[PDB]
């Protein structure tokens, strides 16, 4: 009977599909490692997929996955028990060290480019024709940390050009230097921008970028990772 | 075993309950207090379900079923074989799903990410409780809840819907279905767009988010953006389960006749109610 | 109150983005439309430009024709009384030929010939529209995923109004145009065939429809959860994994013991959704052509 052949066939197709999908999802982070980075004995029942290669645009090279996996940075963590599967305590300031929720990745230290190969993200003051067009303009507001202290003023908005969104606030600190603050991590209120993740004292902590009018994928991750890690690590100095 | 980038994230901290007592992993699974809670609730439940399936006398998946207590029992207890086991298995499941959820809130804290996922999760927990708890408790009986049975629960859906005629006519059921269809639509389109960019014509450079935005704008004259579509797909599928809970919560309480008749209020509007012509006048 | 990125705080607008060019024929692109501050709170604010070539005009025309054909009949059924039109708006129905006319085109205008004309315009609209989702992707160098995914939804729509009626030897089997009528047609078909809950492909189709809601909730929650790390920029996180990708992978790893990649999650996606109508159209196509009563078929295959 035709119907029952079809439904039997389908289930076989579906298992192959799940297998296909689950391998395709192993192109990154595999093969599994022990807590010292050696290959792990039990790799599960799925095999690594054949390597695929992406042709990155704008002469940025390729990516081939799966490939050799390497953290490409030192990790300031240390075992907390004598057996696998336990937390790993930081060995310094996890905020300063980029471990934990403060963690960042060793992404390319170039900036993301739009499709015409200009930097994806610019400050507004240097983005012709860009301006705030709805909602409170945060530029000029005092930036308040979670200890309810003022930590800086907003001196620009860093905007994505091909998408036209806000992506960071640029905050000027008491020493006159700025930092970038991810937009998704401040509350623009009518008299202030509030940052619940960091306390004021921790604002100079924020990794600093090297050029004033661009930010690289690496510099983003150290800035985003740091602010977010403040959530867990500032908490001794978060009020209410 | 860890992932080739996992160790740096496996720091302590983030728990909601009990400090560092349960703050460890088991294989890839993070545990926590609410990992244990989950396991208890989920284990006790699954136990009672296989032992409810000897009190019924059946060891088949296509036949094992744990029916609620009979309408006659109203809202009280009931013997284990006559509805009591369902009532327990139901508390278990609640505990397991709320545990799975708070366990997720801990995993969120330790990773410095936002609580969007177990908040999305809440809508599914809430729809479930709507069917097994909230709705039965305004209608006055656990017997208006559905059984725990692969095929018997489907019966209940047919039996329940047809009490009110063709259930299509439920206006909130309608809006639910519309979000569900739009979600699958947004899902297909989303997956493909990302994918046709990472995986272009042969030998071509990766396409950029610009190329996605261009594609849809070229095609439907709008493009919602890469942040929007994730906002959308969350909103569309949350919305659908909201109106699912709603469509069922109003059914049997504030509306209990044939859903097709609910629509007279429009047809019987006075400025056109007795105009001749068309189907109704 | 912590910000959750569900709605925008500060909208910024630059000059109009007219889009990548590649091999697209720019002669056929409209100008930029208005800028909706409204939309900008959830998504993008810029409407337009749209591409409209020959194939688009054909499709955009047939569709209006199918909509208008239905619509004229709807005015008629209202006796041209605008008030009745609104009142009975969900009750009108353009209906297919009666079974005596079989698959033929002879049936009178007001007894099915109109349904067959409206259906023609729909056929030409949908299909030429499919050609659009291909040619637009080809034009930019991108893949044809969007097009193959469409082809899955086309497949259900094709089985409901074309393939099953022809296999079943009569236009009468096909779906009418109308709000309530199409609804009753559905619930009917289910009764004629033994309660479709007994159809393994209805059950499967449902699973994916549920699973599409589960997944897109899951996915969209996760990408908003890691948007504080640039998560939403999925293409460059694919070329160059970020902490966003890493923590999103590791949320679902530490929850359900396995996880996805930033590129992998979108193959999960495209298939969970595509299988909704894929299995769905098989369950219909078998119904009445091969299986008369799913219940009864389940009694002898289960
Ligand atoms: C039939 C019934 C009616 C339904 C008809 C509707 C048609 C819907 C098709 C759905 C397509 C969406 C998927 C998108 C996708 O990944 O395609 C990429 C790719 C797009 O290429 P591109 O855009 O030019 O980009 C170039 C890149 O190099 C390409 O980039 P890429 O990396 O994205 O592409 C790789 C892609 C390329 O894959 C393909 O070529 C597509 C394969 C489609 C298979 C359809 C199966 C339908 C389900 C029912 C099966 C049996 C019924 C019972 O690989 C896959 O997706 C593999 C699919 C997994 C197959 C699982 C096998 C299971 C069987 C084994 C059993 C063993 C178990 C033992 C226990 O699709 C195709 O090659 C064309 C597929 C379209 C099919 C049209 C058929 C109509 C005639
Ligand atoms: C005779 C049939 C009637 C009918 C009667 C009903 C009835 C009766 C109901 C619906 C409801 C629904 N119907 Mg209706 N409906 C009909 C026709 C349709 C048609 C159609 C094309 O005809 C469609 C598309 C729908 C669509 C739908 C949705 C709006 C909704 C289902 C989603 C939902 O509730 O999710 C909610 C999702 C959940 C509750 C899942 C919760 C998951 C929990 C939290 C976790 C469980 C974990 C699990 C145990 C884990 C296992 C272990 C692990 C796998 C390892 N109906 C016809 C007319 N419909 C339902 C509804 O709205 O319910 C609220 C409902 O009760
Ligand atoms: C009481 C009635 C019956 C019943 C009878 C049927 C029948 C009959 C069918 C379904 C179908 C479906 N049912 Mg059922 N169903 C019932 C109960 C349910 C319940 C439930 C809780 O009880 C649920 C969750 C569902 C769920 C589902 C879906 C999974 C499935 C449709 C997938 C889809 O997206 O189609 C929506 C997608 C489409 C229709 C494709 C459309 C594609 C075209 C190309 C779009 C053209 C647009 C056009 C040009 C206009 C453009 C608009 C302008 C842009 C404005 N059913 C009961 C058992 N159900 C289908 C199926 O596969 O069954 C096997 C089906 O045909
Ligand atoms: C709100 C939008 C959609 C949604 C979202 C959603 N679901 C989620 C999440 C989110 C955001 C998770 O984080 C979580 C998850 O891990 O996903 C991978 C989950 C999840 N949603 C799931 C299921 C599910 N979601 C569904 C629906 C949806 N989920 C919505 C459409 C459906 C249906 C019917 O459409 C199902 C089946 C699980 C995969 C998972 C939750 C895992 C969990 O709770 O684990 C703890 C419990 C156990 C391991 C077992 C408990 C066993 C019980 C104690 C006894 C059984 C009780 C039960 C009542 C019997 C049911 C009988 C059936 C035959 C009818
Ligand atoms: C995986 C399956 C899911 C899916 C996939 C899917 N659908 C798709 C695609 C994909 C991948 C496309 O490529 C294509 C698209 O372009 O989407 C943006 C499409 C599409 N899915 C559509 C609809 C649709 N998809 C649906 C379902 C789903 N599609 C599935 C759940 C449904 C249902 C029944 O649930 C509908 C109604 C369209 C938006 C589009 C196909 C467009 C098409 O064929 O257009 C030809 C017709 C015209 C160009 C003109 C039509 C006239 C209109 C009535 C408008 C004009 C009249 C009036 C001015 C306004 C009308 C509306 C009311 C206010 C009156
Ligand atoms: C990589 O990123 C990507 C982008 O960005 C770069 C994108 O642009 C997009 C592309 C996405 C778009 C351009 C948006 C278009 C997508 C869709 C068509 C799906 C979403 C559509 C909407 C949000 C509008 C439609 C939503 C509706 C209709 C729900 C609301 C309707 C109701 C509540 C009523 C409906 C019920 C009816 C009709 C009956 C009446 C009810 C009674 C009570 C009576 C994608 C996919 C993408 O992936
Ligand atoms: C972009 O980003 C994203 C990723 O990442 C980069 C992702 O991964 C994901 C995740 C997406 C996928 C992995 C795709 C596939 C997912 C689905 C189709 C969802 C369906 C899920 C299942 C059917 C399996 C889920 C299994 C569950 C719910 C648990 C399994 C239970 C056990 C075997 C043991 C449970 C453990 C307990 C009880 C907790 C305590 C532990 C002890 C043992 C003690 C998403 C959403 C995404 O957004
Ligand atoms: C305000 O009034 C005016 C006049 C301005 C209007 O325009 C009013 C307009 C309306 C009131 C229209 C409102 C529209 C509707 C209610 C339509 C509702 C539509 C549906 C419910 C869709 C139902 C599903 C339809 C299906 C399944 C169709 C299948 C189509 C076929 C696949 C096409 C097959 C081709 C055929 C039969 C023709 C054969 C010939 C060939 C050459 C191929
Ligand atoms: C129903 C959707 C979920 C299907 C489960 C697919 C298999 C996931 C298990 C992957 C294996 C995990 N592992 C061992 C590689 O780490
Ligand atoms: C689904 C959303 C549809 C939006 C369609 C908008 C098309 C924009 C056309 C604008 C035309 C511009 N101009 C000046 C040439 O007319
Ligand atoms: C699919 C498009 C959705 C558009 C919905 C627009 C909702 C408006 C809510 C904006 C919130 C306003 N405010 C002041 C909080 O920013
Ligand atoms: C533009 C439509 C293309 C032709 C296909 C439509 C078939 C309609 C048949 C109408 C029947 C006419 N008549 C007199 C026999 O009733
Ligand atoms: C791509 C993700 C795969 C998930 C598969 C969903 C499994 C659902 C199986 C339910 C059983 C349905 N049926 C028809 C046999 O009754
Ligand atoms: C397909 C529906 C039910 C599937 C049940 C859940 C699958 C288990 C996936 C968890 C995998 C954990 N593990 C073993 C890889 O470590
Ligand atoms: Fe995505
Ligand atoms: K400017």
């Amino acid at each position: 009977d035709l119907a029952s052949l079809a439904i039997y066939s389908f289930w076989i197709f579906l298992a192959g599909l799940i297998y296909y999908l689950q391998t395709e999802n192993m192109r990154e982070g595999y093969p599994l490692e022990n807590e010292d980075g050696t290959p792990a004995a039990n790799q599960g029942p799925f095999p690594l997929p054949k390597p695929k290669t992406f042709i990155l645009p704008h002469g940025r090279g390729t990516l081939t996955v799966p490939g050799p996996e390497s953290e490409d940075r030192p990790i300031a963590l240390a075992r907390t028990a004598v057996s696998e599967g336990f937390p790993h305590a930081p060995t310094g300031d996890p905020m300063k060290d980029g471990v934990g929720p403060a963690s960042w990745v060793a992404r390319r230290d170039l900036p993301e480019l739009d499709g015409h190969g200009h930097n994806k993200i610019k400050p507004m003051k240097a983005a012709a024709g860009f301006h705030v067009s709805a909602g409170k303009n945060p530029i000029g507001l005092p930036v308040r940390g979670c200890d309810l202290e003022i930590a800086g003023k907003v001196v620009d908005i860093w905007v994505d050009i091909p998408e036209q969104m806000a992506r960071f606030l640029e905050v000027e600190l008491k020493d006159g230097s700025t930092r970038l603050l991810p937009m998704q991590m401040v509350k623009v209120q009518s008299n202030r921008v509030h940052v619940n993740a960091l306390s004021s004292d921790l604002f100079a902590g924020i990794p600093t970028i090297k050029s004033p009018t661009e930010v690289t994928l690496l510099e983003e991750d150290k800035i985003c990772g740091y602010v977010a890690g403040g959530l867990m690590y500032a908490a001794p100095k978060r009020k209410s | 075993a860890l992932l080739s980038f996992e160790r740096k994230y496996r720091v302590p901290g983030g728990t909601l309950v009990g400090g560092n007592l349960f703050d460890f992993w088991v294989g890839p699974f993070y545990v926590g207090f609410f990992g244990v809670a989950t396991f208890f609730f989920a284990a006790l439940g699954i136990i009672l379900i296989a032992w409810s399936c000897v009190l019924q006398g059946t060891w088949n998946p296509q036949l094992c079923s744990v029916y609620p207590p009979a309408l006659e029992y109203g809202l009280g207890g009931a013997p284990l074989a006559k509805g009591g086991l369902w009532q327990i298995i139901t508390i278990c499941a609640t505990g397991a799903f709320v545990s799975w959820a708070l366990r997720e809130v801990e995993i969120c804290r330790k990773l410095g990410i936002g609580y969007h996922i177990p908040f999305a999760f809440a809508f599914a927990i809430l729809a479930y409780l709507t069917l097994v708890l909230f709705r039965p408790v305004m209608m006055g009986a656990w017997g208006y809840a559905f059984p725990y049975g692969i095929w018997t629960h489907l019966d209940w859906v047919s039996n329940t819907g047809y009490t009110y005629g063709n259930f299509h006519y439920n206006p909130a059921h309608m809006i639910a279905i519309t979000f569900f269809f739009t979600n699958a639509l947004a899902l297909a389109l989303h997956g493909a767009l990302v994918l046709s960019a990472a995986n272009p014509e042969k030998g071509k450079e990766m396409r950029t988010p610009d190329h996605e935005d261009t594609f849809f704008r070229d095609l439907v004259g709008y493009s919602i953006g890469t942040l929007g579509i994730h906002r959308l797909g969350l909103l569309l599928s949350l919305s659908a389960v909201f109106f699912s809970a709603l469509c069922m919560i109003i059914t049997g309480t504030i509306w209990f006749d044939q859903w097709v008749d609910w629509w007279q209020w429009w047809v019987k509007l006075p400025w056109w109610a007795n105009i001749p012509g068309g189907i109704n006048g | 109150a912590e910000y959750q990125n569900i709605f925008t705080q500060v909208q910024v607008r630059g000059p109009a983005d007219l889009g990548m060019t590649e091999d697209v024929n720019l002669a056929n692109r409209s100008g930029v439309g208005p800028f909706s501050t409204l939309l900008g709170w959830f998504g993008n604010a810029q409407l337009g430009p749209i591409y409209l070539g020959s194939l688009g005009v054909l499709s955009l025309f047939s569709g209006l024709m199918w909509f208008f054909t239905i619509g004229i009949w709807f005015w008629y059924q209202a006796g041209w009384n605008p008030a009745v039109f609104l009142r009975d708006l969900f009750f009108f129905s353009l209906e297919p030929p009666a079974p005596e006319y079989g698959l033929s085109f002879a049936a009178p205008l007001k007894e099915g010939g109109l349904w067959l004309i409206a259906s023609f315009f729909m056929f030409v609209a949908v299909w030429s529209w499919w050609g659009r989702t291909y040619l637009r992707a080809q034009a930019l160098g991108m893949g044809k995923h969007t097009a193959w995914a469409f082809l899955s939804a086309i497949w259900l729509w094709m089985v409901l109004g074309f393939i099953r009626p022809i296999l079943m030897g009569s236009w009468s089997e096909a779906v009418p145009y109308g709000i309530f009528s199409h609804l009753d047609w559905t619930n009917n078909f289910s009764l004629v065939h033994g309660n479709l809950f007994y159809n393994p492909f209805h059950g499967l189709s449902i699973a994916f429809l549920y699973g599409s809601a589960l997944l897109f909730a899951m996915h969209g929650a996760t990408i908003l959860a890691v948007s504080r790390f640039g998560g939403e920029r999925e293409l460059e996180q694919i070329a160059d994994r970020g902490t966003a990708a890493e923590r999103a992978a590791l949320f679902w790893r530490w929850t359900m013991g396995f996880n996805a990649t930033m590129e992998g999650i979108h193959r999960w996606a495209i298939w969970m959704a595509v299988l909704v109508t894929l299995t769905g159209g098989i369950g219909i196509l078998l119904s009445g052509t091969v299986v008369d009563n799913w219940y009864v078929w389940g009694q002898n295959h289960g």
